[PDB]
């Protein structure tokens, strides 16, 4: 948990300080020697005491609430001071004061454990207790996960749109006295049964029989001002501007619109219980016309208060069968074969009767069994079993299903608990980029620095995959099948928020501030619309800029985020960066998207930064002439900014692992490029070109043995030079784990063939290859590219083409998701039957051919009974090359005929580049030339 | 003279040139880090076809990288829309030049 996590990282930290700094001072080292032994004993003792819950430690837990948690901060306040400031100010006497508190804590551990009844594990501690950037790829996202979520979203559709019973209870069958009375029916269900989708079917299919209609969500806002404003928009029709209104007058406000009007409104996604009565009061008593009010809710007890009157009815979605539920469960664990555990298999299914077999509870328990492989005997049958309530009809509220999500939370291994809790600072249903989140975990320090000298980013990536693995965060895929964003489930957000506000880990401001002081310590604040010197993490979203204090009043701050905000050089907040000097502890200064005028001259005085993200700033032109003390930074992103690097300012920056967006002038590419031995990703832009510049770039790149991503581009309009690509292919050899290669410069595939037969370890990690200026694509070139075992995205263009045809072999391209071969007028493309097993999108061009078949034939590609896995659009160009319009029109129809019996029905598009679209005369007598 | 959306503001006299230049370049010619190659054909309104091409926050042209804005238009500068991926989809209509 939090108490052990915050302290478990200081032991390696101060151990490194002894190795790096404290070895110089013999007197201090002896004092820190006492500090080291007590910390090793104390934190390990807390782990042993960690079996006992925090709240039972009245002496200790309240002491975090008073001293220890602040002691873990004031120590960290001087630990970060030890490196530079204490090295200059010599604040040794502070250590004597603190070690006394730990000595009392050591005495407390001897006493508190003895008094509370815990085993005396202080003297028992002596008896019982006692280079490479890639440490270990812990896990990748399970391939079976993508298909499992696909079926679940498709399964909810079938189990939706079954409102035959729902229509029966609507009482809208004919004419009756009961039909003339008000009948407000409420529907309730679990979190995932899919009643929200179903409620639309009645709304759409009943439009004709009803004069007016309405549908507006409520969300997780327990307020009446928002819902009344939303309701009045579409009562039966728009009613002009009614923003300035009161809740009390809503009785009259709805009176002037529906005093005797047949009203049909639907309110969905509500967590409020008394709202039903309030609108009912505004709807008066039962009328004599006949109207229906349908409301859905995920909380039965809330809906019970909403639906507790005579005539009203409750309708809930059934559990997902007993046979169809096994499909969503047996796929995640045993993809191929299993006949060993069936009694435990079946009895674990019946456990879900507490919810009945709802989709959310099935995935959360199932995936906890297998993280990367199968597991030992479960033993879960003795903990949760059946005795945990019975929510078929009465415990289905936040009494039983909450416990199921709570059980999986406590089985997460150690450090993942603190990482998951941090996601509370984001709003509902937000988009969380993978790169931004991981680079923030490192800044605060939630990744244990294991193996002493490995990249923190890779270890952080391992944590994110494991969270994706079980159930905690839902992936959002992209082209070539990768997870570049994540989402949090609705109910899981509730569990995180309640657990976070109990331990006061993160404070969320609703928009008016929180009265937290003294005992209610403010530690990490998230802002979504004195005595605050103890804050150490502030985050602002681009809707609450108007409410923020100046930057001067901060002294221990660590993380400052202003992404997408309006800091810039506009508005009326006086938000100039001047005054950033008194912030000599920062670890994350993210000015992601503000219109920054000039970087402050004192920015270099903060010799502790690790990440600096200027993701987009058009008017930024120069870095300050003081960036030479930053020897602890890993991130530097400069894309979207036209900045010229100063001379001799980049050499002593020897901590980089990623650099995105720079230029080259004379020798910066050689004098101060090979020294950075820790660089892993490189993104560069070239302005001019000559042999005295490319030679320097190639020589430096040979000394970077730990590079895995490379991107090269050109800025000048003229690109007649072929020098850069040919020089790179003759000397440089790729490393063992090279991943990405993107280039827009003119290139040749003879150079790529050279790298293949030079590397001792053949290219087995190059997952992408983007080339937009290739000249020649020969038959021997396609086979070599098709033999790579990890390629996932290819895009090659062609110019000055001189070959007549190309074929894609059946035994070849294997893990390809995107194919973008678009050679010119020549090179008729003929796909080998039954190829590209996993392709999801293709683009292919064809031309006039001729001289290929003796007789006049319709233009035929290979597409009949081929590409059995297409999902998204398919694109085929068309080139005339001085041909007949009738032939071109035939080519358009011929291609569309083949992809019509495809048993997936993907969309098909076409585009005629020479723009044949004209007055449309068939006997056009040739159209144009290649231009 | 602006168009407001989820979190940004784009000056009106720049969306027009993006809607026009996208009908002179080739189709599926500019690759992207995510999503795919652009411009992409869209659904049909009042006949003809539509195209989509990304735009940047300030309003300049987009060459490569990542984007969260898009412009969809027809080949008359009559039906024009602004698209925002961001947190959630949000669509606004664009008036026509006169």
């Amino acid at each position: 948990d939090i108490v052990t996590g915050a302290i478990s990282n200081l032991i390696p930290k101060l151990g490194e300080l002894l190795t790096e700094e404290f070895k110089l001072h013999k007197g201090v080292k002896k004092n820190i020697e006492d500090l080291g032994k007590e910390l090793e004993s104390m934190n390990a003792a807390l782990i042993k005491i960690g079996e006992v819950p925090r709240e039972q430690l009245d002496s200790q837990d309240k002491l975090w609430a008073d001293e220890v948690r602040e002691l873990s901060y004031v120590i960290e306040d001087v630990v970060d001071k030890f490196l530079v400031q204490v090295d200059g100010i010599k604040s040794d006497d502070n250590n004597n004061e603190f070690e006394g508190l730990m000595k009392r804590t050591t005495e407390l551990l001897k006493k508190v454990k003895h008094k509370h009844g815990i085993a005396h594990a202080i003297k028992d501690i002596q008896e019982q207790l006692q280079f490479v950037p890639h440490p270990t790829r812990t896990i990748a996202i399970d391939p079976c996960l993508r298909a499992l979520y696909a079926e679940a979203t498709e399964l909810v559709g079938i189990y939706g749109k079954r409102d035959q019973g729902l229509m029966r209870l609507l009482s809208m069958e004919g004419d009756d006295a009961s039909n003339k009375r008000l009948k407000k029916v409420s529907i309730v269900g679990f979190g995932g049964l899919g009643k929200t989708t179903l409620a639309r079917a009645v709304y759409e299919k009943i439009k004709g029989d009803f004069d007016c209609r309405a549908f507006v969500p409520v969300g997780q806002n327990p307020d009446m001002k928002k819902v009344l404003r939303d309701i009045l928009i579409d009562l039966g029709n728009p009613h002009s501007d009614l923003a300035m209104l009161d809740a009390n007058q809503l009785i009259k406000k709805l009176h002037e619109f529906l005093e005797n009007k047949r009203y049909l409104v639907i309110i969905d996604d509500i967590w409020d219980e008394k709202l039903w009565e309030g609108i009912n009061f505004a709807f008066s008593n039962r009328n004599n016309l006949g109207s229906r009010l349908i409301t859905t809710t995920r909380i039965v007890s809330v809906s019970n208060s909403c639906c507790s009157s005579d005539g009203d009815s409750v309708y809930q979605m059934e559990p997902l069968s007993v046979d169809d539920s096994r499909m969503l469960f047996y796929k995640r664990i045993f993809p191929d074969e299993n006949a060993c555990i069936n009694e435990f298999e079946q009895v674990s299914r019946d456990i879900l009767k507490k919810c009945g077999g709802v989709p959310l509870a099935i995935i959360t328990i199932a995936s906890a069994l297998a993280g990367d492989q199968k597991m030992k005997p479960k033993c879960e049958w003795d903990i949760l079993l059946r005795s945990l309530g019975s929510g078929l009809t009465e415990d289905n509220s936040l009494e039983e299903m909450r416990r199921i999500l709570s059980f999986s939370y406590s089985n997460l291994p150690s450090n993942l608990k603190t990482c998951l809790l941090y996601l509370c600072v984001y709003p509902e249903d937000s988009m969380i980029s993978r790169d931004k989140l991981i680079w923030k975990w490192v800044a605060e320090g939630f990744v244990h620095h294991e193996n002493q000298g490995n990249s923190l980013y890779l270890l952080g990536l391992n944590y994110f995959n494991q969270l994706i693995n079980r159930s905690m965060i839902q992936p959002i895929y992209n082209y070539s099948g990768e997870a570049y964003a994540c989402r949090v489930h609705d109910m899981v957000l509730d569990l995180i928020c309640n657990l976070s506000n109990e331990a006061k880990f993160v404070n969320l401001l609703d928009g008016t501030g929180n009265s937290m002081s003294s005992q209610s310590n403010c530690r990490r604040l998230s802002l979504q619309k004195k005595s605050m010197s103890r804050v150490r993490s502030i985050t602002i979203f681009p809707s609450a800029i108007e409410v923020m204090p100046s930057l001067s009043r901060f002294d221990v701050l660590r993380v400052l985020d202003l992404s997408r905000c309006n800091l810039g050089e506009n508005s009326s907040m006086q938000l100039n960066l001047k005054g950033v000097g008194h912030l000599t502890h920062l670890r994350y200064l993210g000015l992601e998207g503000t219109n920054i005028s000039k970087l402050p001259a004192e920015i270099g005085k903060l010799q502790f930064l690790e990440v600096l993200d200027l993701e987009n700033n058009h008017n930024l032109k120069e870095l300050p002439s003081t960036v030479c003390n930053f020897r602890r930074l890993i991130y530097l992103n400069l894309v979207g900014c036209q900045v010229v690097p100063p001379v001799g300012v980049l050499q002593n920056l020897t901590s980089i692992e990623v650099l995105s967006g720079i230029l080259v002038s004379l020798n910066i590419i050689a004098q101060e490029l090979g020294n950075l031995k820790r660089l892993r990703e490189l993104n560069i832009l070239f302005n001019d070109g000559s042999l005295d510049l490319y030679e320097g770039f190639v020589k430096s790149l040979c000394n970077l043995h730990h590079i895995e991503s490379l991107i090269i581009g050109c800025n000048s309009r003229e690109t007649s030079s072929f020098e850069l690509m040919d020089l790179l292919g003759e000397r440089w050899v790729p490393p063992v784990h090279f991943r990405e290669f993107v280039s827009s410069m003119p290139s040749q595939l003879s150079a790529l063939r050279g790298w293949i037969k030079r590397d001792p370890s053949h290219l087995s990690n190059l997952s992408e290859l983007i080339l937009t200026s290739v000249k020649e694509v020969q038959q021997d070139d396609v086979v070599i590219i098709g033999a790579l075992s990890s390629l996932r995205r290819l895009c090659i263009k062609s110019t000055y083409q001189t070959q007549r045809l190309l074929v894609i072999p059946a035994d070849g391209f294997r893990c390809i998701v995107g194919f973008h071969l678009d050679c010119g007028s020549a090179t008729q493309i003929l796909f080998e039957p039954g190829a590209l097993p996993r392709a999801e999108s293709v683009v292919i061009s064809l031309g006039v051919r001729v001289a290929k078949e003796d007789g006049n034939r319709g233009f035929d590609l290979g597409l009949q009974g081929n590409l059995l896995s297409l999902r998204r659009d398919v694109f085929v160009s068309i080139y005339c090359g001085g041909a007949r319009v009738g032939e071109a029109k035939e080519a358009e129809a011929a291609v569309r005929r083949a992809l019509d019996a495809h048993p997936s029905h993907p969309p098909i598009y076409f585009e005629m580049r020479p723009h044949i679209a004209k007055g449309a005369h068939d006997d056009d007598l040739c159209e144009e030339r290649r231009r | 003279g602006y168009i407001t959306l989820g979190m940004g503001s784009i000056h009106k006299n720049d969306i027009y040139r993006v809607a026009e230049h996208m009908w002179t370049i080739d189709a599926y010619s500019v690759p992207s880090n995510n999503h795919g190659s652009y411009p992409i054909f869209g659904e049909e309104i009042n006949g003809s076809v539509t195209r989509i091409f990304p735009i940047v926050y300030n309003g300049d042209d987009w060459r490569s990288g990542d984007f969260y804005y898009s412009v969809e238009s027809t080949e008359d500068l009559s039906y024009i829309k602004l698209r925002y991926n961001g947190a959630r989809y949000e669509t606004c209509m664009v008036s026509s030049p006169e």
